[PDB]
């Protein structure tokens, strides 16, 4: 069976300017797991997305954790796309800072 | 329902050797055994779908693969006197715990000194003065006989007594075997074509009337 | 590590081989082995931790209702049960994957007995079953089951280490 | 505690062999990664306290998920006929096993379930002696694992080496394998509405829970709570927010329910 | 400490 995700992304440590952070963008609640997740800086794709462990919650709905390094300012707004096959269009999710 | 051959190979020191094993049909896991009489059943190495999973406590001179179709074969190069083992194949339809690893018929190799150290068997069936016949194998080395006792051209069993064999010099062996009753025929299976001959005691199908 | 106790265990064809195989890392599967003399360790059954016992022919299985336990009990042995019996362990965690047990070489006596001794050839046949440059051979039987004939031959009396005719 | 075990084996129709991502959670932690696809083809460590085992283990854990891979490219057959689905699905093999201790280190409860393309295909029960399912080739499944006692020898692996392993991992990881910040932030929304988001972080395992409490009465209405989510290191992070009128900061307040802290904290911005 | 059994569909 095909389910939606439930895509979040957010930061480890409250957004904050000048200090090193990471982009998590817990990609989670997804079947089948052949999935193709990107972090996007102003609408661009990166490569430094090493992203976490592939693995199943109880209800079998798998999670991801893509992270990357960066600095948090007011400038650059940081999101995060997902391209799923339930999803007919990719899904891409503004990283908050409140949120 | 494991064939493997060769089922009694002689060949000597060093050579290379390989010893062939088919699984069952769907078995996916083979296993290699040696059984040392001194030391039973040792593993040599393990192989599932092409790689050695399991490895035994084996020098690097025991070798082995396995083929597409799951067949494996092994390989016992630079050998010493101390591999004169009956070498076994365990196929496991599934690697790892939890499966019925099923046993192969054995390869009986012997590691003989020198090929002429290898002779074949002087047989004679003897008259029953009693009904018991007994069907002398003597002088043959190595112990790779199979005497059945054909008497009409089938196996009896009936009475066999073949010896779990005594040795001349205690190394040419030598074996005895009874049938009773109201001709025999010792197999040994003996060098192959690949082996030379320097002096040829090839695989003889030697029997005795009476 | 697999302990089985009997390392060698002579037993007559009345009953009684059980051949206790003990064992620590509680063994997932135990399988028993009937390796015929001179040949290949015939699979018998694989005792999975299912406790209880398995009747497989005669033979009696038994895998303890437990951790790192097994057994075996051939019950009424008979001359076929001849044969190095040995124990297995898979036991998750090990990189071989079977552990052997030494093995327990099962050998029986017939309760027939007659004994009479007779190049040419010395038959010591039909001699009772406590009977434990020339050439003797070690006492088998037939199964057919007057059994226990022993031959001795070189280049009458034979047997100097009863019918003599 | 607790030692999970999730396999993956999404299959790809031509693109290659099934894709085995599997994995090792012991507790809320990930130690060990297996990645089919990996250059390595090896037991990557995920963990500070997993990189001290001994190259035997390493070796033996990746001889152990290679055949696991291998076992599900079996099953991904097996299914697929069961199914009667075709090769050009991309169908997915999840599987978690993995054993229950007490902080005594005494084994639990054991789990061990199976899904197929999503749905919970076959598992273990508590008794750990016979399984569930959920169709007819679950029924099959069912048949051959009961033939062969698949339970008996799964529940051995469960109460022996499972957490065996375990309680090794316990001595491995005492300083971190055994506390939400709880920031209380406030952002406007309207001249009369608003949202209080009290920033919880940092907090092992993921097992809290907020229920964003006012001195005796219970709210769900308007108290969206979202996933657990990791933040990276191991952690997890949580946080809820309530649609509340403007000006009433000091009446509404979350209650922070987590292993880690001594007390219940509140906070009242 | 994976597990060594391997139970096949």
């Amino acid at each position: 069976i095909q389910r939606t995700p439930k895509i979040q992304v957010y930061s480890r440590h409250p957004a904050e300017n000048g200090k090193s952070n990471f982009l998590n963008c817990y990609v989670s609640g997804f079947h089948p797991s052949d999935i193709e997740v990107d972090l996007l800086k102003n609408g661009e794709r990166i490569e430094k997305v090493e992203h976490s462990d592939l693995s199943f919650s109880k209800d079998w709905s798998f999670y991801l954790l893509y992270y990357t390094e960066f600095t948090p300012t007011e400038k650059d707004e940081y999101a995060c796309r997902v391209n799923h096959v339930t999803l007919s269009q990719p899904k891409i999710v503004k990283w908050d800072r409140d949120m | 329902g494991v064939t493997q051959t060769p089922r009694y190979l002689i060949k000597t020191r060093g050579q290379q050797v390989t010893l062939s094993c088919s699984p069952i049909s769907g078995h996916r896991s083979v296993s290699w055994y040696q059984q040392t009489p001194g030391q039973g059943l040792q593993f040599l190495f393990e192989y599932f779908s092409e790689t050695q999973r399991n490895k035994g406590n084996f020098p690097g001179r025991f070798s082995g693969r396995q083929f597409s179709n799951s067949r494996s074969e092994m390989n016992v190069s630079t050998l010493e006197l101390g591999d004169s083992a009956l070498y076994l194949c365990a196929s496991s339809l599934w690697t790892g715990v939890g499966t019925e690893a099923f046993f192969g018929q054995g390869t009986r190799l012997t590691v003989v000194e020198d090929l002429k150290n290898v002779f074949p068997p002087e047989v004679a069936v003897f008259e029953p003065a009693e009904a018991t016949l007994v069907c002398l194998a003597t002088g043959f080395y190595p112990d790779h006989v199979e005497l059945s006792w054909w008497v009409n051209g089938k196996e009896v069993h009936s009475g066999v007594c073949t010896d779990p064999p005594l040795k001349e010099q205690p190394s040419r062996y030598a074996l005895s075997s009874r049938l009773r009753v109201s001709r025999c025929q010792v197999q040994f299976y003996g060098l192959s074509e690949n082996d030379e001959w320097t002096q040829k005691p090839v695989t003889q199908i030697v029997s005795a009337e009476a | 590590q697999v302990m089985q106790i009997p390392q060698y265990q002579h037993v007559q064809e009345g009953e009684d081989f059980t051949t206790y195989c003990n064992s620590s890392t509680t063994l997932s599967n135990i399988q028993w082995y009937k390796q015929r003399p001179g040949g290949h360790p015939v699979f018998l059954i694989q005792l999975v931790k299912s406790g209880e016992v398995k009747k497989q022919k005669r033979l009696t299985f038994q895998f303890g209702e437990a951790k790192k336990n097994s057994s075996l009990h051939i019950t009424a042995t008979q001359t076929t049960d001849v044969g190095t019996y040995f124990c297995a362990s898979d036991r998750e965690g090990g990189s071989e994957k079977l552990v052997f047990g030494k093995g327990t070489k099962l050998t029986v006596n017939p309760y027939i007995p007659d004994p009479a001794v007779y190049k040419s050839v010395c038959l010591f046949t039909d001699f009772d079953s406590q009977t434990n440059d020339v050439y003797i051979t070690d006492k088998c039987v037939l199964d057919m089951f007057k059994s226990n004939s022993a031959v001795a031959w070189s280049n009458a009396n034979a047997f100097n280490n009863t019918f003599f005719p | 505690h607790s030692m999970r075990y999730f396999f993956t084996s999404v299959s790809r129709p031509g693109r290659g062999e099934p894709r085995f991502i599997a994995v090792g959670y012991v507790d809320d932690t990930q130690f060990v990664r297996f990645d089919s696809d990996a250059a390595s083809q090896k037991m990557e460590p995920r963990a500070p306290w997993i990189e001290q085992e001994g190259p035997e283990y390493w070796d033996q854990e990746t001889r152990n998920m290679k055949a696991h891979s291998q076992t599900d490219r079996a099953n991904l057959g097996t299914l697929r006929g069961y199914y009667n689905q075709s090769e050009d699905g991309s169908h997915t093999i999840q599987i978690m096993y993995g054993c229950d201790v007490g902080p005594d280190g005494r084994f639990l409860r054991g789990y061990r379930q199976d899904a197929y393309d999503g749905k919970d295909y076959i598992a273990l029960n508590e008794d750990l002696r016979s399984w569930t399912a959920a169709d007819m080739a679950a029924q099959i499944t069912k048949r051959k694992w009961e033939a062969v006692h698949a339970a008996e020898q799964r529940r051995v692996y469960l109460e022996g080496r499972c957490v065996d392993g375990l309680r090794r991992y316990l001595e491995n990881g005492k300083e971190t394998l055994q506390p939400p910040k709880t920031h209380m932030t406030h952002h406007p929304i309207s001249d009369h509405e608003a949202t209080l988001r009290c920033w919880a972080l940092g907090f092992y395992p993921a097992e809290i829970t907020l229920t964003w409490q006012r001195d005796g009465e219970d709210q769900t209405q308007d108290t969206e709570l979202v996933e657990t989510r990791p933040a990276g290191d191991g952690t997890f992070q949580k946080w809820a927010a309530v649609v509340v009128p403007s000006g009433e900061e000091q009446r509404y307040t979350c209650h922070v329910q987590h292993e880690g802290l001594p007390k219940p904290l509140t906070l009242r911005w | 400490f994976t597990s060594d059994y391997y139970q096949l569909y």
